C-alpha cells in the first residue's frame, strides 16, 4: 500500500513579485499618494492559501 | 510563478463640440430618423420692390 498525492498541485504566486509591483508604483504614483506598502498589525501579502 | 509587469497610461484630453467656439456657427439638432431622410429642402418666396 502506497501513499500518493490525493489531489493536484496548486498555482502559487511568488511573494517576490509584490516587491516589483511596489517599485513600479513608487515610480508611477503621485508624491506620497501610495500607502499600501505600510500598514499596522501583522503584514499580509495577497495570497490564495 | 513570478510575473513581468507593464504600465498603462490612460489620461486623455477630452474635447466636446458644443464647448468649442466653432459651434457658434452651427445650429445643433438631434434627429434620430436621419437614416430614413434622403434630401432636406427649404424654399423661399420673394417679391421685389
Amino acid at each position: 500500500t502506497v501513499s500518493a498525492p490525493a489531489t493536484y498541485g496548486n498555482f502559487v504566486l511568488s511573494p517576490e513579485n509584490a516587491v516589483t509591483a511596489i517599485s513600479y508604483h513608487s515610480i508611477l504614483a503621485d508624491f506620497n499618494s501610495y500607502k499600501a506598502h505600510l500598514t499596522s498589525g501583522q503584514p499580509h501579502l495577497p495570497n490564495d492559501s | 510563478f513570478e510575473a513581468i509587469f507593464g504600465t498603462f497610461c490612460n489620461r486623455l484630453e477630452w474635447v466636446y463640440f458644443l464647448t468649442s467656439g466653432l459651434a457658434a456657427a452651427a445650429h445643433a439638432i438631434k434627429f434620430h430618423d436621419l437614416n430614413k431622410l434622403t434630401t432636406g429642402k427649404m424654399l423661399f418666396h420673394v417679391q421685389v420692390p
